[PDB]
C-alpha cells in the first residue's frame, strides 16, 4: 500500500457502511466416561482380581 | 459415607454362575498307545512326521 504522510493535510471519511462479522468459538467438548475392568479387563474374573 | 449427588458405578450385580461347554462331535480316541509302543522307532536324522 501507499502511504502519504503530510504534515498540512488530514483524511476524513464521508461515508460509512454497518459491516456484520462471524466470530465462532468453542465452549464445550463431548463428555467421556470409562470403566475400569470393563475396559482393562473385560468380564474375566481372575483380570477383576 | 457417601454426600449427595449422581455416581457411576462398576457391575457388582450379576456375575456368571453355569457354564456352556460345546465341543465338536468326535468320539474315537488317539492312538497313542499303538505309537508310542511301535517295535521300531527312526533314526534321529531320518525322523518321520
Amino acid at each position: 500500500s501507499s502511504i502519504a504522510y503530510s504534515n498540512n493535510t488530514i483524511a476524513i471519511p464521508t461515508n460509512f457502511s454497518i459491516s456484520i462479522t462471524t466470530e465462532v468459538m468453542p465452549v464445550s467438548m463431548a463428555k467421556t466416561s470409562v470403566d475400569c475392568n470393563m475396559y482393562i479387563c473385560g468380564d474375566s474374573t481372575e483380570c477383576a482380581n | 459415607e457417601i454426600d449427595k449427588g449422581i455416581y457411576q458405578t462398576s457391575n457388582f450385580r450379576v456375575a456368571p454362575s453355569k457354564e456352556v461347554v460345546r465341543f465338536p462331535n468326535i468320539t474315537n480316541l488317539c492312538p497313542f498307545g499303538e505309537v508310542f509302543n511301535a517295535t521300531t522307532f527312526p533314526s534321529v536324522y531320518a525322523w518321520e512326521r
